RNA sequence: ACCCCCCCCUCCGGCCCCGCCGCCCGCGCCCCAGCCCCGUGCCCCCUGCCCGAGGCGGCCCCCGCCCGGGAGGACCACCC
RNA sequence: CGGCUCUUCCUACCGUCCGCGCGCACCGGCGCGGAAGCGUCGGAUUGUUCACCCGUUCAAGGGAUCGUGAGCUGGGUUUAGACCGUCGUGAGACGGUUAGUUUUACCCUACUGGCCCCGGGGCCAGAGCACGGCGGGCCAGUACGGAGGAACGCCCGCCGCG
RNA sequence: CAACGAGGAUCCCACUGUCCCGAGCCGCGCCUCCGCGAGCCUCCAGCCUCGGGAACGGGCGAGGGCCGGCCAGCGGGGCAAG
RNA sequence: CGGCGUCGGCCG
């Protein structure tokens, strides 16, 4: 019921975050460096982190999740959030 | 046994003592941070409390009650006449903290900065300065130390004095005080700009701004030995004590067997040194300009004077500033003007439409002599 | 600036000054200091005391338009 | 839905003239005389203070013997609308009535009386709507 | 509404995870003891009635 | 993380710089690693026992009241 | 003995803060861990501690010679006067009741301030310490689910304290 | 049981600094000075925390503080005095 | 009364 949106800064080394659940704050999460944050231009809904260090885009993968919290309410039913789907390698 | 209700303790333990202040003057004991880039400016200044009055104002807030309304404030005024700079010191940043390297004098210092080396000036035999005035006539010498400031410091700080003779005080020697001199793009562009102020005169208005915030530094009225109900602020006992009411009734438990820190006791109370933060200027101006508290509003010609005087205080003669609300102090005491460390960050602006000029000796009525005349006019 | 005149003198009163008094009749009084109120809750008369409007008016010192 | 407490906006600070205790006139026809004031809502105290307020407050009271056998024996909610301590506006104006009254109404903001007998302050008129259009005089 | 498979994807987040009957931490899925208190006493998470 | 520590803020022995204007004392500098430890597992070992510049680090010394007003005040002190 | 006044301490935590759990949709409740900074109040009857009701911003439990009488007060208990009921042959005894002097610091320490004359401007070792709580507007009658009914954030006030 | 009581109780009107919550002022003491000039009390002394101990230490064991000399005040301790 | 902390044993 309510779109998050997302747009790609600072030439894809920041990402910022607008109307959460129809929230006012809005979210600001920079990449640790080496890594680029891209929108899928695929299918819809979707980004991508790319980078040489896993842990660097893991953390940033991470930080991204804990940026976006249901407060005082049972997550068991509100379930919006931004989830890892997948861990791979590149594919080129 | 615990306390059978519950109520806080009477005051603040964090303005301990409560001695008579020791400093002389109010010192101010932290300058503002300087930011690496910013434009040189200077940070503080020293005026003297003249008085109070009260203004009429548009306020332009948001969200208030008061958002598109008039409001009546009460400010307070302060004489500033210009302070003359007359040396320069630099400081080092150390694992022990601000060590200075050098103070560079003046090659010609005045009458009131003199009076302030000596006790009595008119018996005193003269050796102040004796030396170095020979020394530094050329003025090669001051730019060798100058040559040190330069290499070594980190912090630079300006020597400034008042001058007295443009008061109504009684005293005749200056009021000495450091100012820090803020911004710059680096160290070396920060004494080419103390250089050039050297011997000079400085108004109060090239420190502070109209909006702007600062701190009042300064030593509260005094009132001598006071009791516990007045000094502290504890409950006055009932009526058929029998050794009277103005006390506190137990001092302390049985354990441990001494008196606590934290107890009130009588003593000395007033004449503490303070800071007041957060002060928004009203105006910056000067009594000889004849126009200087007129709006619109009113038509006739107003000055910064008052009918009868400023009460207990004197005549202003040159420039002034003008804060919203109370500092601490008497009449004529010193006070320490610096920028705001935290300031407030939703104060509206300044938007002036009245300013009271009827007399402050009783409850005058008239804003200038002239139209009082007119009224008894026979 | 904008003025009051007292009731119980004539005077002007300026901004910040004085306190106003609301009768029950539904009539405002405004008054320029306290000895002011006092002379008119103890039911002095205008006209005998000779520093008012009033009295200067009654005895002729002061022009009535 | 429909929850609409009582006291419209937010108030500045002024004198508090009547603390628990005191009685006050009923200024509104409801058939009550004398109203003795016993609690202040919104108050959190502190040791040994009376509970105190002012014009625009809403408080609790009793009915006293002067008044109708119907109203009385019962704790019922008012609102003060005239004081004899004198206070301040933020304008820079002091003022005072000649009396202390107030009018019986429930926290909802509706009147037991179809009437309001002299002045009543602008404070008053201001947080409560139903008193703006019943008084027939603000000051 | 949220698309089946975005449920999934979320569920292994808010749900599928063991308590602790002890402490009431979180565990993972096919833990024999608990991570904070060490005792073996565990539950599963409760299904919400959405679930 | 209302907690804890620091800033701001109050007191503050001591110290530093600057004005007016001498004494004494000491003699010795790589740095960084320990599951590379880079070829180690030593030197010093006489503060008088015969040692005693310049530079580089230390040390000492150096500054009136009474009197009268006050914004200060028991007396003192404090500010003029 | 209690009460009044005043200070400091404990945590076995009642509200507020941060996390988890639910027979957690929202709202509101409940259970657990960390947490002692601030808050825990105004009155009617009783000497009361305790208790019991009324009201409010809705109201945890304790310690310090059962903290605290050269700090007070003296209602209670607790001498000598007096009355009643039961008991005693009696002088008298014991559940209720009324009237009944509250003394001294100038010593030592502790504590609060003040002093033992020494230029102008500064720096900082040690010690002190202070911004919590409750609302309103917008978000919004919206998310959630019919009745009902939130939140991050920003802005505007109030109360207590300083 | 009318009248009467420096007798013990409950309530109301009026009144008020009893209280919310305290503030300002007057005289005399205190305080400083010239003159005069005592009592009480005293093993020896006079800073704390813990331990042990005649089970609550100024001294004893262990730690933490502290030139020395005085005034106006004050009531925590000296298990203060009587 | 609990412990997939670490080192050592006995019975299958
Ligand atoms: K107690
Ligand atoms: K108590
Ligand atoms: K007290
Ligand atoms: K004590
Ligand atoms: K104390
Ligand atoms: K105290
Ligand atoms: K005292
Ligand atoms: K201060
Ligand atoms: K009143
Ligand atoms: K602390
Ligand atoms: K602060
Ligand atoms: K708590
Ligand atoms: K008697
Ligand atoms: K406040
Ligand atoms: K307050
Ligand atoms: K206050
Ligand atoms: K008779
Ligand atoms: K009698
Ligand atoms: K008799
Ligand atoms: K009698
Ligand atoms: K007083
Ligand atoms: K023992
Ligand atoms: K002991
Ligand atoms: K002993
Ligand atoms: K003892
Ligand atoms: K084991
Ligand atoms: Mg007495
Ligand atoms: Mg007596
Ligand atoms: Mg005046
Ligand atoms: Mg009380
Ligand atoms: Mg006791
Ligand atoms: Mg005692
Ligand atoms: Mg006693
Ligand atoms: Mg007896
Ligand atoms: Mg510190
Ligand atoms: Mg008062
Ligand atoms: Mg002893
Ligand atoms: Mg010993
Ligand atoms: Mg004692």
């Amino acid at each position: 019921h309510f779109p998050i949106a997302a747009t790609v800064v600072d030439n894809n080394k920041a990402i910022e975050i607008r109307n959460f659940m129809h929230q006012i704050k809005t979210r600001r999460i920079e990449c640790l460096p080496g890594v680029t944050i891209a929108m899928s231009t695929n299918v819809k809904d979707e980004l991508i982190l790319r980078g040489i260090s896993i842990e660097d885009v893991s953390h940033t993968a991470a930080r991204i999740h804990e940026s976006l919290k249901v407060p005082n309410k049972d997550l068991r039913k509100f379930l919006d959030g931004c989830y890892v789907s997948s861990r791979g390698l590149q594919e080129q | 046994s615990h306390r059978k209700f519950s109520c806080c303790r009477k005051g603040n333990l964090g303005y301990l003592p409560r001695k008579r202040c020791t400093r002389g003057r109010g010192r101010c004991k932290t300058f503002p941070p300087d930011v690496q880039g910013a434009p040189i400016h200077l940070t503080a200044f020293l005026g003297y409390k003249a008085g109070c009055t009260h203004v009429m104002r548009f306020i332009d807030h948001r969200g208030s009650n008061l958002h598109n309304r008039q409001a009546i404030d009460q400010a307070t005024i302060i004489d500033a006449p210009p302070m003359i700079c007359t040396a320069i010191i630099g400081y080092a940043k150390t694992p022990k903290g601000l060590r200075a390297v050098t103070t560079v004098w003046a090659a010609h210092i005045a009458e009131p900065a003199m009076r302030r080396f000596y006790r009595n000036y008119f018996h005193a035999e003269k050796t102040a300065f004796s030396t170095y005035m020979k020394k530094a006539a050329d003025g090669t010498y001051i730019k060798e130390q100058l040559g040190r400031l330069k290499q070594h410091a980190d912090v630079i700080r300006i020597v400034a004095h008042t001058q007295p003779a443009l008061t109504p005080l009684k005293q005749k020697k200056a009021d000495i005080m450091e100012i820090q001199v803020n911004g710059g793009a680096n160290v070396a562009e920060k004494v080419d700009y103390a250089y050039a102020l050297m011997e000079k005169p400085i108004s109060i208005k090239d420190v502070f701004s109209v909006g702007a915030q600062i701190d009042t530094i300064s030593i509260t009225r005094g009132r001598g030995f006071e009791g516990v109900v007045t000094r502290w602020g504890v409950t006055r006992l009932p009526r058929k004590t029998r050794r009277g009411n103005r006390k506190v009734a137990c001092i302390g438990a049985w354990h441990p067997a001494n008196v606590q820190y934290t107890v009130a006791r009588a003593g000395q109370m007033g004449y503490f040194h303070r800071t007041d933060t957060n002060k928004q200027v009203f105006m910056i101006d000067t009594a000889e300009n004849p126009r200087c508290c007129t709006t619109e509003f009113d038509l006739t010609d107003k000055s910064i004077n008052p009918v009868g005087g400023f009460v207990n205080y004197g005549r202003v003669q040159g420039d002034f500033i003008m804060i919203k609300g109370t500092c601490p102090g008497p009449k004529r005491r010193p006070v320490v003007m610096r920028n705001a460390l935290l300031p407030h960050r939703n104060c509206p602006p300044v938007q002036l439409q009245w300013i009271s000029t009827a007399s402050k000796f009783g409850h005058g009525i008239f804003e200038t002599v002239e139209e009082r005349r007119q009224f008894y006019a026979k | 600036v904008t003025t009051n005149q007292c009731s119980y003198s004539g005077r002007k009163i300026l901004p910040g000054y004085g306190k106003r008094m609301s009768r029950h009749d539904k009539v405002l009084l405004i008054f320029l200091n306290r000895k002011a109120s006092v002379h008119y809750l103890n039911k002095w008369n205008p006209r005998k005391i000779r520093w008012t409007l009033a009295s200067r008016r009654a005895r002729g010192k002061e022009v009535i338009v | 839905k429909r929850g609409r407490s009582g006291g419209i906006g937010n108030k500045f600070r002024i004198s508090c003239g009547l603390p628990v205790g005191a009685v006050i006139n009923c200024a509104d026809n409801s058939g009550a005389k004398s109203l003795n004031m016993i609690a202040v809502k919104n108050w959190k105290g502190h040791l040994n203070r009376f509970p105190k307020a002012s014009v625009g407050d809403m408080v609790l009271i009793t009915v006293g013997r002067d008044g109708k056998p119907e109203l009385r024996r019962k704790v019922t909610p008012a609102v003060v609308v005239r004081q004899r301590k004198v206070w301040r506006r933020k304008d820079g104006v002091w003022i005072y009535f000649q009396d202390n009254a107030g009018v019986i109404i429930n926290p909802k903001g509706e009147l037991k009386g179809s009437s309001i007998t002299g002045p009543v302050a602008k404070e008053a008129a201001d947080r409560w709507p139903k008193i703006s259009t019943t008084a027939e005089c603000v000051h | 509404v949220m698309e089946p498979t975005l449920i999934n994807l979320a569920r292994e987040y808010n749900q599928n995870m063991m308590i602790c009957r002890h402490c009431y931490a979180r565990n993972p899925l096919r833990a024999t003891n608990c991570r904070r208190c060490r005792g073996t006493n565990l539950r599963k998470k409760k299904l919400s009635k959405y679930a």
